């Protein structure tokens, strides 16, 4: 929801699927993919830092 | 049937050997009987053997009954 | 062994390329 | 060759005979002025459009496609602006509504004439 | 002061544990060789 | 042709086009996203399908995926 | 002008910074999210034209690390004569030369290999030398262990030199680059001061050490009755005894009566019948040649006083017509790129190394050389064999040159890129040249192979069939027979004994034998010539299509290794100028192979072997060269299926740890192929695949474990591929001739 | 390019003249460079079919007077750089 | 049939000819000779070496065989360093896994694993001694394993 | 046993029905 809340992801083409991971930057704009997750490990484009939608917003607690 | 007669000791043949190539010196190197065919490594005389092909003329009356059922398919 | 023979062979697998051409040009 | 294939002859300008480098290879002349340029294949163009414009202004260029009817073309710009800057007459070809991750799956398209994204 | 630090990377302790096992490998079989009981 | 497809991760950060050395590919104002653009690509038919692009599509996975469809002369990229 | 301008407190000397791994490249001091970082920290450590493009920073740390490797080969010279002193047999091996063999390493005794420890005489045991340290010795006059210790004491003393002279280069005085642009005199100080006062101090070294103690030696006698080099200068009154021209002293020099220093110095050529080794007369006379010579040499370049040449003003005065520029620029690229100045000199080097080969193999110039195989063989082989990689390192750093250090604004219309203009018709015809001699030169050998095996032996290539008698070898060879008489006038024998006279035996063994060269030996030249003609190929091609093909119009962009652009242009793997040289990495290995499957087998058939009664003959195959070298199963059969039999019955003794070398080293060449086939598209998921494994456990790596890249993916099939297939061929050779002579 | 293809005999005087004269004794020709060579080859000349690679003063002064008769024609033709 | 090794007729056959064999350079050297006396020494090395495997198993060949079933007769030819080597790489293989959930929660893990912590690694290093009953006792508290780690499309 | 046959047959398919054969195969690629 919020920017530093740890989320989990549940889209199975993120490399971090089943991962979790901080929140930067979320806009309320209505772009599809607003939600701008980093995390600690890194894909094969040597870059964690991706955006995500809404539906894959899944924090812990 | 040559092989037939002496299992043991008769190298089976394979097929005869046209090579315009062989000169002469290969010539005296294939000589089994008055063909030069390759001796036959595939075991297929000891199958027909088995089977109880004794003859040459059977084996023509099964290659003209696999023309037919290759024909036939 | 024969002589005869082989030609009746020759023949019978000439009708049999003519049924193998026959399949081919309509597959 | 230039009787069946599509020459790719360069137009554009410049203000000093500075050198640059040929894609066939070696150095060329520059003509100072304004100079057109033959060549065989796109990639060869526009790698020499980076060639130039990434190290100085070399801009009012582009390959007049000469198809070998007889005539030409114009491709960078089309709207006389750089490409991944942002013009609004470009109309958005060649988009789906959402990630792979919604595309179809090629048993559902198999022994159709589809696309395994088109839905 | 940092040197400590460069004994402490990756190869050089790599060498130095590598070595170390080594030696006792080869120091456990002078003193007992051709061992294949126990 | 060799089928360039820009999905709507495409959040317009423009290494594509920078990095295609063709210009299949362009940026198409698209409100959908922060910068407001998204890539096009209506140029497909000097579409080499090197996937440069695709090296330099810093997206979440791929944005823009190239699939390797016809090959014409131009497509295919011989010189001659 | 010519100054010296030299930076002090350079770079601070702490440990602080190796403590950053990648702290000099930008691109790299992120740190490593993957492991490939590994990789790419080893890939960089020496790319000093990516660090920084300031050619000051660039210069220093490139000319302090010289110093490094010369503190490494110090260190191996010092470790060469140590070896020899503690560890070998030399002072028992400078008696009886030719009954026992050469041993430095005494292998130390764990469980079974002090097997090893060969039995080879001298009363102590210890692995055989091949490397061929105790001619040079004897040739060098090294008489007792004191001189092979302290000679290596001397070895670390120069190996702190170089240690400190490169810390001192690099930190605390360190120069700029305008004593580095200084190249006349830097060839001015090397062909003069290195070279001319190398060869110069060395006929010093032959004259007043190895003339009168391989005089002693060729009279035959003990290394104890030898006086010190020493006791040879305090008084003319020993050598005066060898040679009478010492009792004149420089007088004769002075008044240019060289006449009188016949004694010293000559001109004979051919071998010494006694030692099997060169007249150190004609070497030390030879050094002088060079002296003279290079120090004539070393003085055209005008540097400050205006006498001598500059570069410049001679390639711009070769203004020719065909070429439109001339040589302009030519001096501003080798002295701003210092790749394309490793091109020329690892060519030059490389090319030098080869004709080290071929002219030790013919004219064998240490004592007890020739008698010893191993020796003769394995110092051709290994010279051939650096000899060929450093014409690859041309071949990759004319392109490392071409892709980054290439500007068009100095090098326009020059000599230069003129080639590149026409590089279609350069490696069009190279590919012509290269598909006509693959057609007669291993053709030939699908024609005797068939013809062989059709039985019709009329139809080969052989003396007997239709013949292929190299005649313009075999005249140049008999040009050089007659060379002695009429046009080397004051010379008495040939250049070698590989040209001319009967055979020189030492103890029975054949020390150079006149090789005969007919139509066998033929087609293995036009396999030299083809296979030295597609690495040209692949090395041209990696240089000429380096910058800007019209495959891909923007190589420079990608820059030198890069893998690939993509599956476009029905795809373009392996298209850069590093991916030619790791193809003409695989035909050094074609190419060398057969050079030396060439050497080892013609002269294992044509010279070697042993002399019997009445100077009757015996080579080691017996004659079975040129009725066997013409077919493939003759070659494979005939040579690699009989002279493997004395590495493959190896076991049970010393020759078995290259009976290990063999069959390991056929593992480390299969094992490149797992590299060179597959790719990492694979290993990255199955990698990954193992990688759930370790998340199950919590034995996640924090370096991400991604495999390797793809041009890390085939340099790494290159280095095995050379690795397994060299010392294939390494343990081979050496169990081969080890086992006989 | 070639715009001077004026002489080449120039050369063959200015080859063989430097040639004929040094006689320089205990080589293969006791004459000169030359004189060895003109009178080894009318020996040869009338369609005889021997000289094999024992013949020394047919092949030996056949490359020997070529390398520096080619070598002087080039630099006759060098001979018209100067202008 | 494995015969007892110390009585098979191969065996003893490779006992005269191993020592006769490496006995025949024995004599190549002097009473006094420093490769004599390590010749002796090697003699020695080899009289010790068919001594110490009487209770092995030699068949027909004349080599000694082994037993990989826990005959418990055949326990100091295999199942005894089968133990032995399962709690040495239970012992690495614990300590590199103790060492990697330290360094995941540190500071920067990239830069703890090219340069190793030494105070905390040779803390894991020896405190690694009893795998058995300490990672057990981590599995059943559930914290061995994990669970909804990474995976591809399905 | 016609000992003639492959003297007909061996050089009729081993090289001119590889001559033929290219004919209809390879101006089959424009029929
Ligand atoms: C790092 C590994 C290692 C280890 C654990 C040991 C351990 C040991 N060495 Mg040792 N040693 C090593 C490396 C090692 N060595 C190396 C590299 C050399 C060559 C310089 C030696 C040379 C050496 C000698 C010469 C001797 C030992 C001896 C010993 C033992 C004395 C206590 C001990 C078991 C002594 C011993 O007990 O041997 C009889 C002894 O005399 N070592
Ligand atoms: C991976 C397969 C494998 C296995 C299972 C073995 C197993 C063995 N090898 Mg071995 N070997 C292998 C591969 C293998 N080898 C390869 C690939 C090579 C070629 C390099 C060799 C070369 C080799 C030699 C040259 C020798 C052996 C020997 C031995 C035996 C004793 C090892 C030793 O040093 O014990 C002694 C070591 C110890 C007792 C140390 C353990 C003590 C622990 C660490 C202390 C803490 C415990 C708590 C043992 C049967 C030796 C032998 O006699 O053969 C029977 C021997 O001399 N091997
Ligand atoms: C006549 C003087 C002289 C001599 C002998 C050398 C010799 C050498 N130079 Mg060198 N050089 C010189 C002048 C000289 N240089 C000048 C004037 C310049 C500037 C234009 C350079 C610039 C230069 C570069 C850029 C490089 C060399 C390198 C080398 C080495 C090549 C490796 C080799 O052959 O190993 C054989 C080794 C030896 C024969 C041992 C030689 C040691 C003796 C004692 C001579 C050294 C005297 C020393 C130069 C005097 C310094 C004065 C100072 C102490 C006050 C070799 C040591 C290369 C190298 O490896 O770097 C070191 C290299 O990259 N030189
Ligand atoms: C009179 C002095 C002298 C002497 C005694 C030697 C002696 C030797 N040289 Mg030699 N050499 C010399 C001068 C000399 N050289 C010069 C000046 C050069 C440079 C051109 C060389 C280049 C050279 C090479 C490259 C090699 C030798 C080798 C050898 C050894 C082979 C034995 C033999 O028959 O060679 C007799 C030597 C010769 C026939 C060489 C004659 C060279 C003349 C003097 C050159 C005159 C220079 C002048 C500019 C003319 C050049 C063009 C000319 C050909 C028309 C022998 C020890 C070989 C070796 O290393 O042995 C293993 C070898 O590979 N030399
Ligand atoms: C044994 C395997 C093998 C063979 C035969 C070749 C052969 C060749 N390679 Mg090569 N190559 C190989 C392995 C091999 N390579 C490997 C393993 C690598 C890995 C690095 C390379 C890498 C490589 C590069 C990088 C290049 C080549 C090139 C070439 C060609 C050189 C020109 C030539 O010799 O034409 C002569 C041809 C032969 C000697 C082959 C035999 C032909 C016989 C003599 C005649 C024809 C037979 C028969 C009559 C055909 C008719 C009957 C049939 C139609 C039924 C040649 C075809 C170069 C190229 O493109 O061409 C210039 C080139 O650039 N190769
Ligand atoms: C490429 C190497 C090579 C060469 C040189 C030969 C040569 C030969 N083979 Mg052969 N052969 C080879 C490879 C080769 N083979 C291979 C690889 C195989 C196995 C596939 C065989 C299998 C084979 C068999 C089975 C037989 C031969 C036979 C022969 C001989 C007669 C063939 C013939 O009539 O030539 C035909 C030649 C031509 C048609 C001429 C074309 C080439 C000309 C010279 C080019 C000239 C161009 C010119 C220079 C242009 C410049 C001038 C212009 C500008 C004016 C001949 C010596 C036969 C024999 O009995 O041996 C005696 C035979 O029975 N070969
Ligand atoms: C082109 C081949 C060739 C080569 C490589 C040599 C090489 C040599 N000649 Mg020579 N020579 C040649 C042709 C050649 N000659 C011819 C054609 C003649 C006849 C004019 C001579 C006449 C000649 C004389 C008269 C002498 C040499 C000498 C020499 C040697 C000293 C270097 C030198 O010439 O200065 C050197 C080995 C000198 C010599 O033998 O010293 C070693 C010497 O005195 N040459
Ligand atoms: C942290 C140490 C560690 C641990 C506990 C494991 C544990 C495991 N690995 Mg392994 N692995 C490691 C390091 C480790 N690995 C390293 C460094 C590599 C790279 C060479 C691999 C490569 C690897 C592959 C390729 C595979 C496994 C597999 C497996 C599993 C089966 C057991 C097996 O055969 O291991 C395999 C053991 C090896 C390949 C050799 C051991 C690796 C090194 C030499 C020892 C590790 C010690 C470590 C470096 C100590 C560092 C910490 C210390 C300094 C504090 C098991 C969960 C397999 C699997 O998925 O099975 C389910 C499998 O296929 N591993
Ligand atoms: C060598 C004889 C070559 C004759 C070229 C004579 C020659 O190089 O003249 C030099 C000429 C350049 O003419 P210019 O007068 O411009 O030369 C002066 C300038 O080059 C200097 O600035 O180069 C060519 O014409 C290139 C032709 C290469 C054509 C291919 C030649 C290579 C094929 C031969 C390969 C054989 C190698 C083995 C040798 C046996
Ligand atoms: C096998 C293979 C790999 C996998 C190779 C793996 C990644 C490397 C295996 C060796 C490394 C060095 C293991 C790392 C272990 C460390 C050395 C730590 C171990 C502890 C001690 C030994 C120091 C590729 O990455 C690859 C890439 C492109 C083409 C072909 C291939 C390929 O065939
Ligand atoms: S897709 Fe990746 S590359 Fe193409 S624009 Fe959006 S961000 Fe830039
Ligand atoms: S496909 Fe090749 S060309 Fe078309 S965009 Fe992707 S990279 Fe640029």
């Amino acid at each position: 929801i919020k920017k530093g809340s740890l989320v989990k992801i549940l889209r199975p083409e993120s490399f971090w699927y089943n991962e979790v991971g901080t929140v930067v930057n979320v806009e309320t704009s209505k772009v599809l993919y607003p939600v701008l997750v980093r995390f600690d490990k890194v894909n094969y484009s040597g870059l964690n830092s991706t955006n995500f939608s809404l539906d894959e917003l899944v924090e812990i607690k | 049937e040559q092989w037939v007669a002496n299992p043991l000791k008769t190298k089976p043949l394979a097929h005869a050997i046209w090579d315009p190539h062989f000169g002469q010196a290969a010539l005296k190197a294939f000589t089994r009987g008055d063909t030069v065919a390759n001796i036959s490594y595939s075991g297929v005389y000891h199958w027909w053997y088995t089977i109880g092909i004794r003859n040459n003329v059977e084996l023509y009356t099964g290659a003209l009954g696999l023309l037919v059922l290759s024909a036939v398919f | 062994i024969t002589d005869n023979q082989v030609f009746v062979a020759l023949i019978m697998a000439l009708v049999c390329g003519y049924l193998a051409v026959k399949l081919a040009k309509q597959l | 060759c230039a009787e069946t294939e599509e020459k790719y002859a360069m137009t554009w300008s410049s203000d000093q005979q500075h050198i640059f480098e040929m894609p066939t290879g070696g150095a060329a002349v520059m003509n100072s002025g304004d100079n057109l340029l033959y060549l065989a294949r796109k990639e060869q163009a526009l790698a020499l459009a980076t060639q130039l414009r990434t190290q100085f202004k070399i801009q009012d260029y582009k390959i007049y496609r000469i198809f070998p009817s007889g005539e030409v073309q114009y491709l960078h710009p089309k709207d006389g602006v750089l490409p991944y800057q942002v013009n609004k007459g470009r109309e958005q070809v060649g988009r789906v509504k959402s990630t792979i991750g919604k595309n179809v799956n090629p048993a559902q398209v198999k022994f159709t004439s589809k696309a395994t994204y088109d839905r | 002061m940092n040197l400590k630090k460069y004994l402490s990377t990756a190869p050089v302790v790599a060498t130095l544990w590598l070595f170390l096992t080594a030696g006792i490998l080869i120091e456990l079989n002078r003193f007992f060789p051709d061992s294949l009981f126990y | 042709a060799h089928t360039v497809k820009i999905y709507d991760n495409c959040i317009g950060c423009t290494q594509c086009v920078r990095a295609c050395p063709l210009d299949v590919l362009e940026m198409v104002p698209w409100d959908g996203c922060k910068a407001g653009q998204m890539a096009s690509a209506p140029r497909t038919e000097d579409c080499v399908g090197c996937k440069r692009c695709e090296t330099a599509c810093p997206t979440d996975f791929l944005s823009i995926r190239v699939y390797l469809g016809g090959e014409t002369t131009r497509s295919m990229g011989l010189a001659y | 002008q010519v100054k010296v301008v030299v930076d002090r407190d350079v770079v601070p000397t702490s440990f602080e910074k190796w403590a950053k791994p990648g702290h000099f490249s930008r691109s790299l001091a992120k740190g490593p999210k993957t492991t490939t970082w590994i990789w790419n920290l080893h890939a960089d450590a020496h790319d000093f034209d990516s660090h920084t493009s300031s050619l000051e920073e660039v210069s220093r740390k490139i000319f302090s690390a010289h110093f490094g490797q010369l503190a490494i080969i110090f260190i191996w010279l010092s470790g060469m004569y140590f070896h020899g002193a503690r560890f070998s047999n030399y002072v028992a091996w400078l008696s009886n030369p030719t009954g026992i063999k050469p041993s430095a390493q005494v292998v130390w005794p764990i469980v079974g290999q002090q097997i090893l420890n060969a039995d080879v005489g001298g009363g102590m045991q210890g692995i055989q030398i091949t490397s061929g340290l105790f001619q040079l010795w004897r040739a060098s006059g090294i008489v007792n262990e004191l001189q092979l210790y302290v000679t290596a004491l001397g070895g670390l003393g120069m190996a702190g030199l170089m240690i400190f002279a490169g810390w001192f280069h690099y930190h605390k005085a360190a120069p700029k680059l305008e004593w580095f642009q200084n190249v006349e005199s830097m060839l001015n100080h090397h062909l003069a001061g290195l070279l001319g006062l190398g060869s110069l101090s060395w006929a010093g070294h032959q004259i007043h050490v190895s003339l009168p103690i391989n005089k002693l030696l060729d009279a035959g006698v003990a290394p104890s009755s030898i006086p010190l080099p020493h006791e040879f200068i305090l008084n003319r009154n020993l050598m005066a005894e060898l040679y009478p021209s010492f009792q004149q002293g420089l007088v004769p020099f002075f008044t240019l009566n060289w006449k009188q220093y016949s004694d010293i110095l000559t001109f004979k050529g051919g071998l010494s019948p006694v030692t099997g080794g060169l007249w150190l007369t004609d070497v030390a006379h030879h050094h002088l040649a060079i002296a003279v010579l290079f120090l004539v040499a070393g003085h055209m370049y005008r540097t400050n006083w205006g006498i001598g040449h500059s570069i410049k003003q001679i390639l711009e005065a070769h203004k020719g017509p065909l070429t439109g520029e001339g040589h302009k620029g030519l001096y501003e690229i080798l002295t701003t790129s210092w790749h394309a100045n490793l091109a020329i000199n690892l060519a030059m080097l490389g090319s030098l190394s080869i004709i080290v080969a071929h002219h030790m193999y013919a004219m064998p110039p240490y004592p007890y050389l020739a008698t010893d195989y191993p020796t003769q063989l394995s110092l051709f082989t290994h010279h051939m064999w650096i000899g060929g990689f450093c014409i690859v390192g041309a071949g990759a750093h004319a392109a490392i040159y071409m892709v980054r250090d290439y500007s068009p604004t100095v090098n326009f219309n020059n000599v230069l890129d003129r080639m590149i203009r026409h590089r279609d018709a350069i490696i069009s015809h190279l590919n012509w040249v290269c598909i006509f001699l693959g057609m007669h030169s291993f053709g030939l050998y699908i024609h005797n192979d068939t013809m062989r095996a059709l039985g019709r032996a009329q139809d080969m290539f052989s003396d007997t069939a239709i013949q292929l008698q190299p005649v313009f070898a075999q005249w140049i060879q008999q040009i050089h027979t007659l060379a002695p008489g009429n046009t080397a006038v004051n010379a008495l024998a040939t250049a070698s004994y590989a040209f001319g006279a009967d055979t020189v035996t030492v103890g029975s063994k054949i020390a150079m034998m006149p090789i005969k060269l007919g139509t066998a030996d033929f087609m293995v030249h036009h396999i030299h010539a083809f296979t030295i003609h597609v690495t040209t190929l692949i090395l041209l091609k990696g240089v000429l299509y380096a910058r800007n093909s019209r495959l891909i119009p923007d190589k420079a962009n990608l820059g030198f290794r890069f893998p690939c652009d993509g599956p476009g242009r029905g795809g373009t793997c392996q298209v850069s100028a590093w991916d030619h040289v790791f193809l003409g990495l695989f035909w050094m290995y074609n190419a060398l192979s057969i050079v030396i499957f060439h050497f080892s087998w013609k002269m294992q058939s044509d010279v070697w072997g042993t002399v019997t009664s009445n100077g009757a003959i015996s080579h080691i195959t017996g004659g079975n060269f040129a009725q066997s070298a013409i077919t493939i199963n003759g070659w494979l059969r005939d040579f690699l299926w009989a002279q493997a039999s004395q590495v493959i019955q190896s076991y049970g003794s010393s020759l078995s740890a290259y009976g290990l070398m063999f069959l390991g080293a056929h593992f480390v060449w299969a094992f490149s192929l797992m590299f060179l086939f597959s790719g990492r598209g694979y290993w990255q998921e199955l990698i990954e695949s193992i990688v759930w494994a370790h998340n199950k456990l919590k034995v996640a790596p924090a370096i991400a474990p991604r495999a390797l890249s793809i041009t890390q993916g085939r340099a790494v099939g290159v280095a095995h591929y050379l690795l397994g297939g060299i010392a294939t061929t390494w343990a081979f050779f050496l169990a081969r001739i080890i086992a006989v002579g | 390019y070639p715009l001077n293809p004026a002489v080449i005999f120039i050369a063959l005087i200015g080859w063989s003249a430097v040639a004929a004269i040094p006689s320089n004794i205990p080589v293969l020709g006791g004459t000169g460079l030359t004189q060895a060579f003109l009178a080894s080859i009318q020996r040869l000349l009338a369609q005889y079919p021997t000289g094999p690679k024992l013949d020394d003063p047919f092949w030996f002064y056949l490359i020997v007077y070529h390398v520096g008769l080619f070598a002087l024609l080039i630099f006759g033709q060098i001979g018209y750089a100067g202008y | 049939v494995l015969t007892p090794c110390q009585q098979s007729e191969a065996f003893h056959k490779r006992e005269i000819n191993e020592v006769r064999t490496l006995e025949n350079r024995q004599a190549n050297y002097e009473a006094n000779s420093p490769s004599y006396l390590a010749l002796q020494s090697q003699i020695d090395q080899v009289h010790k070496r068919f001594d110490k495997y009487g209770t092995l198993l030699c068949g027909q060949d004349g080599l000694p065989h082994l037993i990989t079933d826990g005959d418990w007769r055949h326990a100091r030819e295999f199942t005894i360093p089968a133990l032995l080597f399962l709690y040495i790489t239970g012992w690495i293989g614990w300590v590199g896994r103790s060492y990697l959930k330290y360094t995941k929660e540190t500071k920067n893990p990239t830069e703890q694993e090219i340069i190793l912590d030494v105070p905390m690694a040779l803390k894991y290093m020896l405190s690694g001694f009893l795998w058995p009953l300490s990672a057990w006792q981590e599995y059943r508290s559930g914290q061995l394993l994990a669970k909804e780690d990474e995976i591809t499309v399905s | 046993s016609a000992s003639y046959l492959p003297s007909i047959l061996v050089p009729t398919v081993g090289l001119i029905l590889p001559f033929a054969s290219m004919a209809i195969l390879f101006i089959a690629i424009e029929k």
